[PDB]
């Protein structure tokens, strides 16, 4: 789903 | 030297395709079958997502001389049916769901309640092995799952989807987009691709771009999210 930018 | 400033295709970041898929399948089997599970801890953004999707999609259903129909939709990587419940079932007479994780499709029967009686087929299948039926769907909705397919599988899947569309039908991809290149998430075993890479894959599937929209009002810390309408 939505993911924190690496 | 040979090492480029960054990667721009999945073959540069996926070491072993078999393991890429098996690790992803294992990952999802272990996620709770809940909205917050589907959204990786962002359950609190679900309404923002759904309401924007509805506005994006309604234009195709309600406006123009060649409207998209409302008979049948396919929800791809549907999970427990978060999108099926709030976006698709209220707009389409019938919905099919496809997802690799059987337990999510099982939970969907509970999660969707009485309106779930209008979900017809629950296909338990990886998209990479799935062939949607020719001339079957007005809308094929693919959200938060394209990063789980390799470039070749995504291109071919989208091509099969094109053949599945009914007259005036569309495919929608709504997903995370990287600022630049192709980034591997080795925890859930997925990739995140930039806009150019996704555009190339769409083109390779023989699809045309009808609309492209960046999702507003999302958490500041997450990847940008774009919707593409295609046919
Ligand atoms: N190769 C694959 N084929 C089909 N589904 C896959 C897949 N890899 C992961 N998935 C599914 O992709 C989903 C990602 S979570 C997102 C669920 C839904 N699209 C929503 O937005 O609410 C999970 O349900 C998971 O089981």
């Amino acid at each position: 789903x939505p993911r924190r930018r690496s | 030297g040979l090492v480029p400033r960054g990667s721009h295709m999945t073959s540069e970041v996926i070491e072993d395709e078999k393991q890429f898929y098996s690790k992803a399948k294992t990952y999802w089997k272990q996620i709770p079958p809940t909205v917050d599970g589907m959204l990786g801890g962002y359950g609190h953004i679900s309404s923002i997502d759904i309401n924007s999707s509805r506005k994006f999609l309604q234009r195709f259903l309600r406006e123009g001389p060649n409207k998209t129909g409302t008979s049948c939709a396919l929800d791809c990587g549907a999970g427990i049916g978060r999108i099926t419940k709030r976006l698709l079932l209220p707009l389409f007479r019938e919905v099919d769901m496809v997802d690799i994780t059987e337990d999510f499709l099982v939970q969907a029967k509970t999660y969707l309640g009485e309106e779930g009686k209008r979900v017809r087929n629950y296909f338990c299948c990886g998209l990479q092995d799935f062939t949607p039926e020719p001339d079957s769907y007005d809308v094929i909705w693919i959200q938060w799952v394209i990063g789980h397919l390799t470039d070749q599988h995504l291109a071919e899947f989208l091509r099969r989807c094109k053949g599945s569309l009914r007259p005036n039908g569309i495919i929608v991809i709504k997903d995370n987009m990287a600022q630049e290149g192709v980034i591997l998430d080795d925890v859930d075993s997925s990739v995140c691709r930039d806009l150019d890479v996704v555009r190339r894959i769409i083109c390779s599937a023989g699809l045309s771009l009808l609309a492209e929209e960046r999702q507003e009002n999302l958490p500041d810390e997450i990847y940008h999210v774009y919707s593409f309408a295609l046919r």
